[PDB]
DNA sequence: CGGGCTCCTCTAGACTCGAC
DNA sequence: GTCGAGTCTAGAGGAGCC
């Protein structure tokens, strides 16, 4: 229970031990995350969005409403597949009826638990010709598994399984090996044209995409992942008490502190460095604004439990030679670096991670 | 009836084929020979064993040309190699004018007449040439310039990419980007296989009559050296009578050995291997002059070598096979690029998974620096833990803006104190000594955070993982390699490789880790494949425990081959044929993919790169077969026939075993099966799993490939310790005593293999050792008049290996004759040391299989004929199976499921499984005839 | 009218040509946003986050749920204030009980109309009552500056001071649509009523350090509609052209091919596309088109899609590297080397 | 007395070269 | 004008094929 104590203490999670049991975390009935948890989830969502949408010429964002109206009362959505399927005909015009193309979305889905649990899910409705549906399913399985493994200290804890639906439709499921057992984190299903034909009864001419020179009704490939359970899995994978989160997923990158006097000038130096690192896209923890002085060892432990990559220290000597102290979480070793070469080094460390 | 037998009851060739091959009549074996054979087999207990007769085969073989088989083969070889011999003679008596004063600067081919006149020509238009090609390695694989020597005039070629400078060319090569050449033409070069790959017309699917001759292959044939001999020659340059008449395959050394004029000049800057295109455009004249000098040296060497090669290899079959072995063709498609990408991606993912654990262990080990706790860790106490000092020589809008400006100005002023710091940045001064080495420097373009320069092969990885052998920590000794320390010296209860007192670590004894090749060898990495059984047995234990160690060894095995082969495989020169260059059969076939790319890879094969005249190729003769664990092991499976074509090939069954057995049988009494070893070789079918390799694999539970290694080692001089080490390595269930007992039983000899040894020794100790079949002499640097008694094992193995090379030459000649005679639309694809693959059309696959079977029959009959025997057993008369597959793989049934290709060939690439056919099925499908 | 048609065709807004309307767009009952509209809203959210949360040490993100359970039979959230107020006490520990501090969140809020979903950007500001009005004016000025920063005509972004029924001072931000003035953001000085109501008794837990003295803080509520801001910017940006601000425009560079050969030009375009993506520039892969239309038609299509520049790669690119570069704003063509395009785009975006 | 090849990574040693 | 960091090279051990 040490990890949950750290998460409560370091504001990854909100509430107490009553609201933060394993079942509550895995169900979605827990209170919201803390600011560090929100930042970690945002980093995870940004990495997913980059890898899935940014470096793809055919994957477009989609906006699905949180509620489904009409047949008389409406309902809250439980999956992102339906809303994306509602936009297939409209999004055909973007690719000029070319296939394959996908619609991606990250949002909150409401799952009954009667308590209502909220889960943040990332969807990818991948319309493909039936000829290469299995190849695309295997490619996406490998891609998603590699994506989940590349941010993990132990990639072996992320596994996959082959599954079949009630109608025999092929699919895959991804799991993380939590200390109690494997829990589902992502599910790929190789659906057919059943949902497309049901949602668009009538002529199939409007649903015809182009596979080379052939018009065909695509087979819907749906990839759905759990971002909340994903970040919980990464928190368990990260866990001297240190959360060794990935540099691309750590909520706060650098902790900026200050040494002894003079106070006034060092505050200006720290504020300038803070503004520089902020404008360069680096999340900083302003430890120089804390009047409650603490020992360097205690501050290091606090930053380590918060998944702080580097602890930049600006002392009196910085004013006379420009050198600052940098302690890395990974090695716990202190290095003296010039202040002009901090931003470039941090950007290189984040990008090359 | 067609059934026939011999005095020793061994079934012989069917009469319908014996009357066609060996004719009617001959010399009877006699009486005393049969009596000796019967006594021998009775003493060895093999005379009473009955054998179920094989079904007889009736065929109408193609009409042989000469009065007997040898004349037939000689006529075939002469008709095949006649124009190339006269082209070589034209080059031999050539009159070469001096090189022009100024090399031309133009695109295409330029012909230099007398007095330096340069004329633009489309093609050289010559029957014989001496060729050399220069390629800018930095730019890619497209040729840059070439110099061609003709008996009448000089020729020079310059690429468009050299003459013209563009922002970017096409990385995918095309026939329009190669050297234009090409009724028979001969091209001579020192590594002509490399120069062949840059010819435009050598990549068309349909064949052409141009052949290529090599000078280093002829050097190996005439006066070549073994690898150990090469090393000794290099060491001596910086019994030794063989030094004077031998050299390494370098053009300068060959020219010195055969011509011995002025030493050849080499460009020191290496503007093609280390330079750029601008350097070539600046030093164009000098580089072209060096190329012309190399061509001239090659011409001189060829003139000095051709008579010697014809004298020491007088049989025309050798030359015809060398000419046919030079041409090689491996068709590919768009799946080659996907295979490269998938293999590289899987390798990168597995490498990252491997590096993550090591980086975490290294990072956690840095905390032992605090408090000098490293001097109590048994694994990291002797590392470098030094440290380096850092060397050195609310608010209003206006108020907020002013505060931000002041902070920014203060930051900018501090950043201006760069004058006092040293110019060269220091590399992690605060981290300990062993941690700086594992971390790439910031100026490295491939920089990665953390100790990214770490791997299992490094000497610190076993210390980081805290590997333990039987409860003792691992310790590296420079003199003795990897070992372990047994505590309790107290200036040994444990027994192992030995208590080496040289190391002298206080309070401990040093014991080496056992090695698969004896106590003399030293272990350089405890993560080798041999220690995986020890990892599973629990003798070798990682410090973290669990599966981390076994996972490390597993990933090392998975990525071991690709680590050593990715540069070779990814650098393969592929030329993509456009639509107009494809045959209409490929275009009109249903399998033709309109958006797909169809190309070809020409292996750069040195025809005679071995003292036994075997071919050598850096990649395709070292290409691993598909395996469930190796990454990128489906390399040969990516050689896919074009739409409408199939790959027909076969492997000779127990080639060297049968060659040695037939030599012994002919030496003993002049009949097949005369010797016990020859009788054992004949009594066995591969389909029934009763051959010698399978029999050994059943006697000792090693795999059949392990049985191959065991038998071939025992034949060529392996002793009992080698046999027992192999048994302990391949069958881990055995002990030392069991291996020793199995060593005596498998080596129990007035012996089974006495006649074979006597014949091989007699041929090896001859004044001019020659191949028993084709009469090819040994290298001048291995005759007894040059080496005396040294290199005995090499000389005794050379007879059988060069006999196998003669077998390959005969197979190539026979296949070429059969393909040309009956209009079989196909061409030679590639030949591994005992395999022969042919790219044939779909419509003629069964005719090609029948031709292969006939070729094997003819080659076996020739081998029997040349040794004195006048008959052939039916067992060895045909291939066990002939493969007809769209891709190249060891077996047609297997699907290449590898870490890079986990779904298999049928699913990912749509390659259906092939068919393996015996002679009877081929006869049924072809009606027994090769006609159309 | 014509602007809505352009947004429907260019996939700014989803739905049919009749399913969308002014009232539906304002209310939040429209079928949704197209990919370009989604990217524009995402850019607006990123700009709001940068302006509010990123460059301040007192503002922290909040995680409020869409549903509020328990007796009030759960209900969907209508404001983002209540979740922040519920997180007030726990989020007071991060600052070591220092004042002021903030909690900001962007999320969808549901309002009856039918169900109307509006994405709203909210900031709660916990201050002692002494500096309540000063901070209110500070936030009013900053938010008005932020709204006017991306506007071609910042005069349409008006402001007003209003008094609620209780009598608490507050400001309202407006945009002048062609039909009238529509509310886009509202600030209030709520005081401490809600904080005491949701934490009855034991006011010691609600104490905050205003320097030396412990003070129960006064909450300031800054609430703006990002969807309405997206509509306002679309109307402000509108030869049919949508001159969206470079920091907000969904697609920045359009990459096309001009002639044959297809393979080499395709490879060059793919390399440039990958480079621009790695450098954080949105690219429209127009070179994948099977049949290239007239260059005028492509220019009109990309003008209607708020694309900053169009890059046309031809045979001359292979030979000399020069690529056509058309500017959306100035409709002027130029040729520049392909190795300087990324730096040019980055510097242009930074200057914008 | 296994033989015949092929290539790779890692490590130590000598040489070079730019900066203090 | 000395010396500590690039750079080339030779050697050892390992690993593919026949
Ligand atoms: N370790 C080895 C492997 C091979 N060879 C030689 C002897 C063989 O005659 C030839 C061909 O190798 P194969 O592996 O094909 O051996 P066989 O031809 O005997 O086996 P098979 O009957 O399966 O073809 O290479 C050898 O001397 N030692
Ligand atoms: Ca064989």
């Amino acid at each position: 229970e040490a990890l949950l104590e750290i998460c409560q203490r370091r504001h990854f999670l909100s509430g107490s031990k009553q609201q933060l049991s394993r079942d509550s975390l895995l169900s979605g009935c827990h209170p919201g995350f803390g600011p560090l948890g929100v930042e970690l989830r945002k980093n995870l969502a940004a990495e997913w969005w980059t890898s899935v949408v940014v470096f793809r010429e055919q994957v477009f964002p989609v906006d699905a409403l949180h509620h489904k109206p009409g047949p008389t009362s409406g309902k809250l959505r439980e999956n992102l597949l339906h809303g994306a399927l509602e936009h297939y005909v409209n999004c055909l015009d973007l690719v000029n009826k070319r296939l394959p193309y996908g619609l991606a979305q990250i949002g909150v889905c409401f799952h009954p638990v009667k308590s209502i649990g909220e889960k943040t899910e990332a969807s990818l409705v991948w319309f493909t010709p039936p000829r290469t549906s299995n190849q695309w399913l295997d490619f996406w399985l490998r891609h998603r598994l590699q994506w989940w493994r590349k941010f993990a200290m132990s990639p072996s804890n992320f596994s996959s399984s082959d599954c079949q639906d009630e109608e025999g439709r092929k699919g895959n499921k991804l799991y993380y090996n939590f200390p109690w057992g494997k829990e589902l984190i992502e599910t790929l299903w190789n659906l057919g044209d059943h949902e497309l034909l049901h949602m668009y009864p009538g002529n199939v001419s409007k649903l015809h995409g182009r596979d080379g020179r052939k018009n065909v009704v695509p087979c819907v490939l749906s990839v759905n992942g759990d971002l909340d359970r994903g970040m919980l899995a990464y928190l368990y994978d990260s866990f001297r008490k240190v959360l060794k989160l990935h540099p691309c997923l750590a909520p706060i990158k650098v902790a900026l502190d200050v040494g002894r006097g003079p106070t006034l000038e060092l505050r200006q130096v720290c504020q300038g460095l803070f503004n520089e690192l902020l404008e360069n896209g680096i999340s900083v923890w302003p430890g120089y604004l804390e009047t409650m002085q603490s020992s360097l060892e205690q501050l290091y432990s606090k930053y380590d439990e918060m998944s702080i990559l580097f602890t930049v220290l600006v002392t009196e000597t910085t004013l006379e030679n420009g050198l600052i102290h940098l302690r890395s979480r990974d090695t716990t070793m202190k290095e003296m670096m010039h202040i002009s070469k901090l931003k470039d080094f941090l950007i290189k460390y984040i990008s090359s991670a | 009836g067609q059934l026939r037998h011999n005095p020793l009851d061994i079934q012989m060739l069917s009469r319908g084929l014996h009357e066609q091959i060996f004719g009617q009549g001959g010399e009877m074996p006699g009486e005393a020979a049969v009596r000796r054979s019967v006594e021998h087999l009775q003493k060895h207990g093999l005379w009473g064993q009955p054998a179920v007769p094989l079904p007889d085969v009736e065929l109408r073989l193609p009409p042989l040309y000469g009065d007997n088989l040898d004349q037939h083969f000689r006529l075939l070889a002469q008709k095949q190699s006649l124009p190339y011999l006269e082209a070589a003679n034209l080059l031999l008596q050539a009159q070469l004018p001096p090189k022009p004063p100024a090399w031309a600067w133009a695109e295409g081919w330029t012909r230099y007449g007398p007095e330096g006149e340069a004329v633009p020509v489309a093609i050289p238009e010559e029957r014989a040439l001496v060729f050399d090609v220069e390629v800018c390695l930095a730019e890619g694989t497209c040729p840059t310039l070439a110099v061609a020597i003709s008996p009448s005039a000089w020729y020079s070629w310059c690429s468009q990419r050299l003459v013209e400078e563009r922002y970017s060319w096409t990385s995918q090569l095309s026939p329009a980007d190669l050297i234009p050449l090409e009724q028979e033409q001969l091209v001579v070069g020192h590594n002509v296989s490399f120069d062949r790959a840059h010819i435009r017309e050598q990549y068309l699917i349909q064949g052409s009559r141009m052949r290529f001759l090599d000078t280093m292959s002829m050097h190996m044939a005439i006066s070549g050296l073994s690898s150990f001999q090469r090393s000794l020659w290099i060491a001596a340059k910086q019994s030794w009578d063989w030094l004077d008449i031998s050299s390494v395959n370098s053009l300068a050394e060959v020219h010195r050995l055969y011509v011995g004029g002025p030493p050849l000049e080499k460009e020191p800057r290496e503007l093609f291997v280390k330079g750029t295109m601008k350097d070539i455009r600046e030093n164009f004249q000098d580089l072209m002059q060096y190329c012309a000098q190399d061509v001239w040296a090659t011409h001189e060497v060829f003139q000095q070598q051709l008579p010697l090669f014809l004298e020491r290899c007088p049989h025309p079959v050798t030359l015809a096979g060398m000419l046919e072995m030079g041409v090689s063709y491996l068709p590919v498609n768009q799946n080659w690029e996907r295979y490269l990408a998938e293999a590289q991606g899987t390798y990168e993912e597995l490498q990252r998974e491997m590096k993550k654990s090591l980086m975490d262990l290294a990072n956690d080990a840095c905390q032992l620096l605090s408090g000098e706790r490293y001097k109590e860790d048994p694994w990291l106490w002797d590392l470098e833990w030094d440290l380096q000092e850092f060397k050195q020589k609310p608010c209003s809008e206006e108020e907020e803006f002013q505060q931000d400006v002041m902070a920014r100005a203060c930051l900018q002023k501090l950043k201006g104190t760069t004058e006092l710091l040293p110019k060269r940045p220091q590399h992690l001064p605060g981290h300990p000594g062993w941690y700086r080495k594992l971390c790439p420097r910031l100026d490295d373009p491939a920089w990665t955070p953390g100790p990214s320069l770490l791997s299992l092969q490094m000497r610190v990885t076993p210390k980081l993982m805290a590997l333990t052998w039987d409860g003792f920590p691992l310790h590296y000794s420079e003199r003795h390699g990897w070992g372990y320390l047994v505590p309790g010296r107290r200036d040994s209860y444990h027994h192992g490789n030995g208590p080496y007192n040289d190391v002298d670590i206080p309070g401990c004894w040093f014991f080496k880790l056992p090695h698969k090749d004896g106590n003399s060898c030293n272990v350089g990495s405890p993560f080798a494949k041999d220690f995986l059984p020890k990892m599973e047995d629990g003798t070798l234990q990682a410090g973290p425990g669990g599966a981390s160690g076994p996972r490390a060894l597993e990933i090392n095995k998975m990525i071991s081959f690709w680590r050593n082969a990715h540069k070779r495989i990814s650098s393969q020169m592929v030329v993509w044929l456009p639509r107009s260059a494809l045959p209409r059969a490929v275009i009109r076939h249903p399998d033709y993919d309109e958006e797909g790319l169809y190309g070809a890879i020409l292996p750069q094969v040195v025809t005679a790169g071995t003292i036994t005249r075997r071919a050598v190729e850096p990649t395709w003769l070292t290409a691993s077969n598909a395996r469930p664990d190796r990454v990128g092991s489906e390399l040969k499976a990516m050689v896919q026939a074009p739409p409408g074509y199939t790959l027909v090939g076969a492997d000779v069954d127990s080639q060297e075993l049968w060659i040695a057995a037939v030599l012994g049988d002919a030496h003993f009494a002049g009949m097949h099966g005369c010797t016990a070893f020859g009788w054992m070789t004949l009594q066995g079918r591969k389909s029934r799993g009763t051959d010698l390799h399978s029999k050994t694999a059943t006697t000792v539970g090693i795999s059949r490939e392990h049985a191959k290694i065991f038998n071939y080692g025992r034949i060529y001089g392996a002793g009992q310790p080698f046999a027992e080490r192999l048994l302990m390595q391949f069958n881990h269930r055995l002990t030392q005593q069991e291996a020793a007992e199995k060593a005596q039983q498998m080596y129990a000899a007035g012996g089974t293999e006495s006649e074979m040894f006597n014949k091989l020794e007699s041929i090896a100790t001859s004044d001019i050792p020659r191949t028993p079949v084709l009469g090819c002499c040994i290298s001048r640097a291995l005759e007894p008049s040059a080496v005396q008694e040294e290199f005995m094992t090499s000389r005794v193995n050379w007879v059988v290996q060069s006999s196998a090379v003669d077998y390959l030459h005969l197979m190539l000649v026979a296949m070429k004759w059969l393909f040309e005679e009956f209009a079989i639309d196909g061409r030679f694809c590639i030949s591994i040391h005992d395999e022969v693959r042919y790219l044939v059309r779909e419509e003629d696959r069964y005719r090609a299989a029948l031709a292969l079977q006939i070729t094997n029959l003819l080659t076996r009959c020739m081998f029997a004929y040349k040794l004195g025997l006048n008959d052939l057993p039916q067992s060895v008369a045909f291939f066990s199976a002939v493969d007809i597959d769209r891709c190249l793989r060891k077996e047609v049934t297997m699907d290449c499921k590898t870490p890079s290709n986990p779904t298999g060939m049928e699913r990912r690439y749509g390659i259906p499984q092939g068919e393996a056919l015996d002679i009877y099925q081929i006869i049924e499908l072809t009606k027994g005839s090769l006609e159309k």
